[PDB]
């Protein structure tokens, strides 16, 4: 068993059926088994929003339209504007929050064109997914301790590893942007 | 006078057309 | 089975046999074998027509260096309606008709009626056909639209959507 | 492995050359594990037609990249102390100098001049600005789409030739003589005579208004009537310029000879006659052979006739129409061998009696 | 043959009794603009007369020859 | 047998036996044989006529004399080296018919022109979308 820490020990309640299995929750937030299918809905779920908006904070600075947190107010959106979006949004959202948390369409809604669903592609959703959502946590702290944009952070540290990383950037007073 | 940026998108879009004559002739002619 | 949306349902008429079948009909105007017949006529029909249209609509102007379809006043409607009528009554009518005998049923097939000399007719180019037939009804629904909404040309709505795309929406009218 | 999967004995080699000779065999149709004629000639046909898609498709890129990224108005107005360029420069790797030592024209950044003449061929044969340059790709893309089309289609079962019609030596002559060479020539005396030439003495044609626009003073009239020399009677001045209609000519069709003074290139009507003399050659030629109408040659029997009556040849040129006709490597090493002289031929004409305009002052090219 | 022959001969008859009995009429008390709405509505009509619905004996002679008279009062009438 | 329309079942007296016969009699003439041969008679006379007509109506306007509608002010045996064979034969009917359209054609464009047939042809081709059918019918025609 592939685990997300060398030594062997995983949880009784995380077997190693479900996708993405690595025995990893060492605070038992999974050991009651219908919280379980819930998370395994809302993990895909924050997964995909995080897909997304990852690459909906690269684009706009890449075209140069001012990065992620200075980028709504640089195109007008206000609290409004977020207010009919979110109206609108909620539509399909009570249509998702409809069924079941044990149907797997809950996770798994049946639009593929193309029919490329195999396990392989499953469990990549969920690498990808795990994988944009620490970034996303990533995004929001650099933002934070560094005060510039993401694609300056990884410019100057490509340029100057040692001259700019977490080390230098955190012996600073951080909470700056 | 400048070619636009619009009409660099549909020479673009154009371009997909070829591109999917192409993959069809390519299958074809690889038994 | 092909569908026309994911996890649904086909309709019990609705069996898979004819071209361009996705298990769509909500509410029900097909249970009948002959109704479900006229309305496939109908369909292959208004499609033909509208992929006629929507030519006939782009290419004059983007080719011909002509105005938007929307701008009748050049000629007077009456005259080339009532032309058009006197040569289209005919056309029309053989068609409906089945041929040119009083009790028209002479050979042809009044969907498909064998107009082919490179003899390209199957069941994939059937859906084709289809498939090109509802796009192209849809667009001229959307050029209908559009004319009423924004009062210009398709290809201005086209051009001015790709250069401003946030701002030349249906959502701000463009 | 699996690759290649035209040849099994490749495709149990354990090593690495199994992958090398796959590359290099591809294209071998005849070496092909259970090829047959038929097969051969249908895959060979396919891929020609996958030949001129990609040259259509890279003459489509010449003039994409030069109608958006070149400066070819500009050279149009100056033609002599304008560098053409080529398309520009996008590499990441550049330094600020590099960026500011490619930097020659007007566009915004650093671009390649353009060598390949091209410039100077458009120019000449009456493209004048970048939308021009641009449907012209546009059009190049569709015939490609079309050539890639009729590849697939050819491979069809129902559309698949039979080794006969690949055989069929007399009518491919016929067609590709009267009409390839012959028509092809006579379509290019037409695009001279309404367009190229106008646009050289100022008047702008194209097809919004080709169709009235009289190319000669006189119409057809003297073309029917047999008064041919109409066509010769003002030919442009040593004095014109070109683009302009200072010193320009009426004539369409002309035996001047040398070259036009400012251009330094021959006259335009003079490639005109040229092109509509040789379409008339061809033309002829192409209705010499025996097809499905009684009259005309038959190779083989042209073939059998020619032998020295001394024997100093031998049977002569006997059984040689099945020798080739059987063999595409015959056919091939011909073709080259014709193909070889005619590029040399162009390599030692153009620049000794140079055709288009303002293409010998630009040393370069 | 005689099945068609029948049917145009009765309505050439009608038609040729509209004619003639409604051009003395105005007589004795444009072609564009109505021409246009009489065959926009004389298609939906004629297409369920020649059809036979919304699907995809004195007076057998009497109208008969009254008809005829019509249809020959009218070729006099030009 | 090539018909006329496609899949149209062909009438029963019209069967391919005479000069390119294409199963066409939709109103119903040739049913009787008698009937039949005097119409091929008609129609070979008719159309060697109209043929002879097109040639009379075009060359002197071709020439530059005048137009033709301005100037107003069976098979016998003649014929050296036998070529009628059935394609020949058939493609007398076929040129005849032709120009019987053709003839239909001259007698309909001199009233809605009023232009020659030649000057017709020069003008479609020097202004396609702008001296057609649809372009002289939509407006009030002389
Ligand atoms: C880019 C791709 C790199 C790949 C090229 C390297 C591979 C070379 C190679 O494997 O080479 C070996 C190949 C393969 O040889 C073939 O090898 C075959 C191998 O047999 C295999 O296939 C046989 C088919 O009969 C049987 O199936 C047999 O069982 C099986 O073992 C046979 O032995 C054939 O007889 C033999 O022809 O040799 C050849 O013939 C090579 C093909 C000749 C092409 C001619 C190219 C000449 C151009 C050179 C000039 C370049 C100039 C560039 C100018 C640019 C300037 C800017
Ligand atoms: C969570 C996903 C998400 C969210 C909330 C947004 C939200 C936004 N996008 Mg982004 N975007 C996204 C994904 C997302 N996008 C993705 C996946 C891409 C790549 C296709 C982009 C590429 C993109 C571009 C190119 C632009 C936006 C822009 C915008 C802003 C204006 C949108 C509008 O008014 O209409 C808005 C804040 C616009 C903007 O103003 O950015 C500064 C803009 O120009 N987005
Ligand atoms: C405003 C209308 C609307 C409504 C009714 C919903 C409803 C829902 N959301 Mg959604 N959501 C919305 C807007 C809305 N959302 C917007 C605008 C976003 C940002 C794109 C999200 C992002 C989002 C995330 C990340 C998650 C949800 C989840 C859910 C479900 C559980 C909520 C819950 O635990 O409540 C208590 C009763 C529920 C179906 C959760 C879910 O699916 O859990 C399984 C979940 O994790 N939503
Ligand atoms: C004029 C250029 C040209 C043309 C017309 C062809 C044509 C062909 N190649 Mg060749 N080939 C070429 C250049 C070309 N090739 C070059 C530059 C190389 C690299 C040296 C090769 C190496 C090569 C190999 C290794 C093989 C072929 C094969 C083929 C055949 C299958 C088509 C195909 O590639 O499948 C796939 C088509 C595509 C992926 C189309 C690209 C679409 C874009 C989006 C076809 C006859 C194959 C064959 O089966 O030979 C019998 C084969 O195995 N070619
Ligand atoms: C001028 C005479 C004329 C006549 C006799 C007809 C007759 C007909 N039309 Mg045609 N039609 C006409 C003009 C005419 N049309 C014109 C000017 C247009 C616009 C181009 C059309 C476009 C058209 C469409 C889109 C359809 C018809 C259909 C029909 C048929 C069914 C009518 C019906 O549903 O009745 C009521 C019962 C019938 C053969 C319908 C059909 O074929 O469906 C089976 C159909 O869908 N017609
Ligand atoms: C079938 C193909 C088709 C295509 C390619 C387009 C394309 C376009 N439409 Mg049109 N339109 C269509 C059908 C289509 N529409 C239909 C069926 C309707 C009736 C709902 C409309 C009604 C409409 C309006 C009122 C407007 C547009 C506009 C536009 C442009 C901006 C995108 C947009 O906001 O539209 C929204 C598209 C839809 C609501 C239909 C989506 C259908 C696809 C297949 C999904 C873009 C050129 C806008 C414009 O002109 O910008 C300048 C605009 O204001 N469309
Ligand atoms: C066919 C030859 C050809 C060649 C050699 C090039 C070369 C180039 N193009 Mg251009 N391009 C072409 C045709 C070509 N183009 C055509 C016809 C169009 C109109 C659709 C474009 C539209 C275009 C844009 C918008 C851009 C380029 C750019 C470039 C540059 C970088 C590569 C790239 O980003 O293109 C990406 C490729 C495309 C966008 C579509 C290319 C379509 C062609 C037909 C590719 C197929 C080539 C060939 C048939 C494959 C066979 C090779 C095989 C045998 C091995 C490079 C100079 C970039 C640039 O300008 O950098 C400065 C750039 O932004 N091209
Ligand atoms: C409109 C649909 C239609 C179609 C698909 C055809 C198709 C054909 N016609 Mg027909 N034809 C038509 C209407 C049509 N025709 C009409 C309205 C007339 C005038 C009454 C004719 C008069 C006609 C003649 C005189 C001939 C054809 C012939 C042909 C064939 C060539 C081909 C099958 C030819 C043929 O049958 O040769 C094989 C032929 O000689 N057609
Ligand atoms: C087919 C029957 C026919 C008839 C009735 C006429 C009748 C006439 N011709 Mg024509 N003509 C015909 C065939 C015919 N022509 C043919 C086949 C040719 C080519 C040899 C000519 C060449 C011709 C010329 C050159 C002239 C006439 C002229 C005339 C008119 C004197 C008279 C109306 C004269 C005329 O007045 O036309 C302008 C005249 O100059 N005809
Ligand atoms: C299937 C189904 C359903 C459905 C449906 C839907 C969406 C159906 C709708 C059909 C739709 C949306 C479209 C029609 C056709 C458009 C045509 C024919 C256009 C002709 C075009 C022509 C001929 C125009 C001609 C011209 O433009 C030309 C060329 C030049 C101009 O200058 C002048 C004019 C204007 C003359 C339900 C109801 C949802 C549920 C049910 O259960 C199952």
């Amino acid at each position: 068993r592939p685990l997300w820490f060398p030594g062997g020990y995983a949880p009784s309640w995380l077997t190693g059926q479900h996708f993405g299995d690595r025995g990893f929750d060492p605070a038992g937030l999974a050991a009651d088994p219908k919280v379980f299918e819930r998370m395994r809905v809302s993990e895909v779920y924050h997964g995909r929003l995080a897909m997304l908006a990852i690459v909906g904070a690269v684009v706009p600075d890449i075209q140069g339209k001012g990065a992620w947190y200075e980028a709504a107010q640089s195109a007008g959106i206000g609290v409004n504007e977020v207010a009919v979006f979110t109206a609108a949004y909620g539509i399909a959202e009570v249509a998702r929050g409809l069924k079941a948390n044990s149907d797997p369409t809950s996770r798994y809604p049946g639009f593929d064109p193309l029919n490329l669903t195999t396990d392989y592609t499953k469990e990549a959703e969920i690498k990808n997914g795990r994988l944009a959502l620490t970034a996303m946590l990533g995004l929001e702290v650099q933002r934070h301790v560094t005060g510039v944009s993401p694609l300056v952070n990884l410019v100057e540290h490509v340029k100057h590893p040692l001259g700019h990383n977490i080390a230098e950037s955190v012996m600073h007073q951080w909470p700056v942007a | 006078m400048e070619i636009t940026t619009n009409q660099v998108y549909i020479a673009l879009l154009a371009s997909l057309i070829p591109a999917f004559f192409a993959f069809k002739l390519g299958k074809s002619l690889n038994q | 089975r092909l569908l026309w949306i994911p996890n649904a349902t086909p309709p019990a008429h609705l069996t898979g046999e004819f071209p361009g079948d996705r298990g769509f009909d909500p509410l029900g105007l097909a249970k009948d074998p002959k109704v479900y017949q006229r309305m496939r006529i109908s369909e292959v029909f208004h499609g033909r027509l509208a992929m006629l249209g929507i030519v006939g609509c782009v290419a004059p102007e983007l080719f011909f260096s002509k105005g938007a379809w929307f701008d009748y006043s050049d000629y007077d409607l009456n005259r080339l309606g009532l032309i058009a009528l006197q040569v289209i009554a005919p056309l029309e009518y053989w068609r409906g008709n089945g041929g040119f005998s009083w009790d028209g049923n002479d050979g042809p097939d009044r969907s498909y009626p064998g107009f082919d000399p490179l003899g390209l007719t199957n069941e994939e180019t059937k859906l084709q056909e289809i498939k090109n037939g509802r796009l192209a009804m849809t667009a001229m629904l959307g050029l209908e639209v559009q004319s009423h909404i924004t009062g210009k040309s398709p290809l201005t709505n086209l051009s001015e959507h790709l250069s401003h795309p946030l701002s030349a929406n249906l959502l701000t009218g463009g | 492995t699996k690759f290649p999967k035209f040849s099994q004995g490749l495709a149990q080699d354990p090593t690495t050359r199994r992958i090398w000779f796959g590359i290099a065999t591809s294209h071998d149709f005849e070496s092909h594990d259970g090829m047959t004629e038929n097969n051969l000639y249908q895959k060979i046909f396919a891929s020609h037609f996958g030949q001129l898609a990609i040259i259509f498709l890279w003459t489509s890129g010449n003039l994409f990249h030069v109608a958006w990224q070149g400066n070819f108005e500009q050279w149009i107005k100056d033609p002599l102390h304008i560098r053409p360029i080529a398309h520009a420069i996008s590499d990441p790797h550049f330094g600020q100098p590099a960026i500011e030592a490619f930097t020659r024209s007007q566009f915004p950044g650093p671009v390649n001049i353009a060598y390949s003449g091209v410039y100077q061929w458009w120019y000449t044969i009456g493209l004048r600005t970048n939308v021009d340059l641009y449907n012209g790709s546009m059009f190049l893309l569709f015939i490609a789409t079309l050539a890639l089309f009729a590849g697939w289609l050819h491979l069809e079962p129902k559309y698949s030739p039979k080794v006969s019609w690949f055989k069929d030596a007399e009518s491919r002559l016929n067609h590709h003589l009267s009409a390839l060479f012959g028509l092809s020539s006579l379509a290019w005396s037409g695009h001279l005579i309404h367009v190229a030439i106008p646009e050289s003495r100022g008047i702008h044609v194209r097809w919004d208004n080709f169709l009235s626009q009289l190319p000669h003073p006189s119409g057809l009239e003297p073309f029917f009537k047999g008064n041919w020399s109409l066509y010769s009677e003002n030919p442009d001045s040593l004095t014109h310029v070109f683009g302009t209609a200072s010193g320009a000519g009426t004539a369409v069709l002309t035996f001047l000879g040398g070259f036009h003074p400012e251009t330094k290139s021959l006259w335009l009507t003079d490639i005109a006659h040229h092109h509509l003399a040789i379409a008339v050659l061809f033309i002829v030629a192409g209705h010499m052979y025996r097809t499905n109408f009684a009259i005309g040659h038959r190779i083989d029997d042209i073939l059998n006739a020619h032998k020295a009556p001394s024997g100093k040849l031998g049977l002569g040129h006997f059984g040689l129409y099945e020798t080739i006709n059987n063999s595409l490597h015959f056919q091939l090493g011909l073709a080259l061998a014709s193909l070889g002289v005619i590029t040399s031929l162009v390599a030692q004409h153009m620049y000794s009696l140079s055709p288009y305009a303002f293409l010998i002052q630009d040393r370069t090219t | 043959v005689y099945a068609r022959m029948r049917v145009s001969e009765v309505f050439h008859a009608r038609l040729s009794m509209l004619a003639i009995v409604g051009a003395i009429v105005p007589e004795v008390l444009d072609g564009i603009k109505l021409g246009f709405i009489a065959m926009a509505i004389a298609a939906p009509t004629e297409y369920w007369r020649g059809n036979g619905g919304f699907n995809w004996d004195y007076t057998k002679a009497a109208e008969i020859k009254n008809g005829r008279l019509a249809m020959a009062g009218l070729l006099g009438l030009t | 047998r090539g018909l006329w329309f496609p899949n149209i079942t062909p009438p029963a007296y019209l069967t391919g036996e005479f000069p390119a016969d294409r199963g066409f009699d939709p109103a119903g003439l040739a049913a009787d044989p008698k009937v039949y041969e005097r119409m091929r008679v008609a129609e070979v006379f008719n159309g060697r006529l109209a043929m002879l007509a097109i040639v009379g109506c075009v060359y002197p306007e071709l020439l530059g004399n005048g137009v033709w509608f301005e100037v107003w002010n069976s098979y016998p045996g003649f014929d050296p080296c036998n070529l009628t064979t059935e394609y020949t034969k058939a493609a007398e009917i076929k040129n005849g018919r032709l120009a019987m359209i053709g003839m239909f054609g001259l007698e309909v464009q001199n009233h809605v022109t009023a232009q020659g047939p030649v000057a017709n042809l020069i003008e479609h081709l020097r202004h396609p979308l702008a001296a057609n059918i649809g372009a002289n019918l939509a407006h009030p025609w002389p």
